[PDB]
């Protein structure tokens, strides 16, 4: 309804300026999700590094306990 | 000035450039989408053996609690 | 003469149907890709629905290796 | 189910449940014991375990899984899934239910697989309709799994 | 004044600003996918490290069992 410069006056040229303001629309809609994605995606892969940190903490706790207990056993 | 059918052939020629700037965004989304799909069924494995490690953990806890109460 | 007017408003006929063509094409391709991103978004959402169980998880381990811990260090007398 | 050429190669047969409810549109998918499953690895013991799919015109939408049962070829699950689908939206969906094995080197094949929702015949058909049908049904229908390209080609 | 192609021009700039982010945002798939490897071998190491521990506590049950008889 006005997204492009009309040369004519025909329905295919209505339909048109309707199709080309629909497709704008949705990419408008695209680049806000593709900022709200890479915003949570950013997030969870440093989510990840925490997760990671725990767990070899954690095996690390483990294989000093391991050691621990089989320096007791004789 | 301003001529019909060198605006309407010029406003074809990008409108089908706009299809094919899509075209790679929507490629680019096909892709991810498998990858990010497939990274998790990758997360299953992970998950099961760290769940798997969580009942041998909460099975020497207990067993370890039981073996020092021994100690008088 | 031909070249004058008749030729021009056939050449610019087929050029708008293509047109057509391309612009419904498009839009059904960014609805396509639209309804992609909504399943990819709500997937990453859903993976991290996933992802705080194996923290929780991680924070259980925490828990009674915590408690072993002082078993463990008053153990070897 | 065993129309398929799941029979000749004795996939195995599963059993489950379809609930739904047309006038508040949720639905609630429960699994329940599986018998006489295909072993995979040689000399080793399967460990089978289930992921389940919704999907749109076999357009895929999102999953879920079981828990995994380890050393058997007779799983007992009893577990249970439950989603939201509006009335007019029921009429547009399948649901995919395939059977792996867990082995920690990946890689991993299918045992079979199986799908409720149109583009089906029989038991398949069967189960759906009386799913749509029946408010909170508390029945079970048995499934013999089939193979991969098979179910591709039914599908299709 | 005649209407003018601005927001058709408009509209190919939306596109290409969503597509630079866009080829940021795959490449942390990519560090994601690198981050999940590493990940995968730390989820095993963890599994094999519990399983030794458990074996090992029910030794050392057997050991204190033993000490305090």
């Amino acid at each position: 309804g006005g997204f492009i410069r009309r040369v004519t006056n025909d329905a295919r040229e209505n339909e048109m300026d309707e199709n080309l303001e629909q497709v704008s629309g949705i990419i408008g809609n695209l680049r806000h999700m593709a900022l709200d994605m890479g915003n949570e995606i950013d997030t969870q892969n440093r989510q990840i590094d925490r997760i990671m940190e725990k767990a070899d903490s954690n095996k690390t706790r483990i294989d000093e306990a391991n050691q621990r207990a089989t320096k007791m056993l004789g | 000035s301003k001529q019909a059918l060198s605006e309407i052939e010029t406003r074809h020629s990008e409108i089908i450039k706009l299809e094919n700037s899509i075209r790679e965004l929507h490629d680019m989304f096909m892709d991810m989408a498998m990858l990010v799909e497939s990274q998790g069924e990758m997360i299953d494995r992970i998950e099961y053996n760290v769940e798997h490690a969580v009942d041998y953990v909460e099975r020497a806890v207990s067993d370890t609690k039981k073996a020092v109460k021994y100690q008088s | 003469m031909r070249n004058e007017l008749e030729e021009m408003q056939r050449r610019a006929d087929q050029l708008a149907d293509e047109s057509l063509e391309s612009t419904r094409r498009m839009l059904q391709l960014v609805e396509e890709s639209k309804d992609a991103g909504i399943r990819t978004l709500v997937m990453l959402d859903e993976q991290g629905e996933q992802l705080d169980r194996v923290e929780e998880g991680m924070n259980h381990i925490n828990q009674d290796m915590k408690e072993a811990e002082k078993n463990l260090k008053d153990l070897g007398k | 189910s065993g129309g398929g050429g799941g029979i000749l190669e004795k996939l195995g047969d599963i059993c489950f449940s379809l609930r739904y409810v047309p006038t508040a549109g949720k639905l609630t998918v429960v699994i329940l014991e599986a018998k006489n499953l295909k072993k995979m690895d040689v000399g080793g013991l399967s460990d089978p375990y289930v992921k389940i799919h919704l999907m749109q015109n076999g357009k895929r939408l999102k999953k879920k899984k079981t828990t995994i049962k380890k050393n058997t070829l007779n799983p007992y699950y009893n577990e249970s899934f439950s989603f939201e689908v509006p009335f007019e939206q029921i009429q547009k969906v399948q649901v995919v239910v395939t059977v792996l094995d867990y082995d920690k080197i990946g890689k991993n094949d299918a045992i079979g697989k199986v799908f409720v929702g149109y583009n089906s015949t029989g038991a398949e058909l069967r189960h759906w309709s009386d799913m749509l049908a029946n408010p909170r049904r508390p029945i079970a229908q048995w499934h013999t799994l089939q193979v991969e390209e098979e179910v591709d080609a039914m599908l299709a | 004044n005649l209407t003018s192609n601005r927001r058709l021009q408009q509209t190919q700039a939306q596109v290409d600003e969503v597509v630079d982010i866009m080829r940021v945002n795959v490449d942390k798939v990519l560090e994601r996918d690198q981050k999940l490897s590493e990940l995968d071998d730390r989820a095993d190491a963890l599994q094999a490290g519990a399983s030794q521990f458990e074996t090992s506590a029910a030794k050392l049950k057997r050991k204190y069992w033993w000490k305090n008889l």
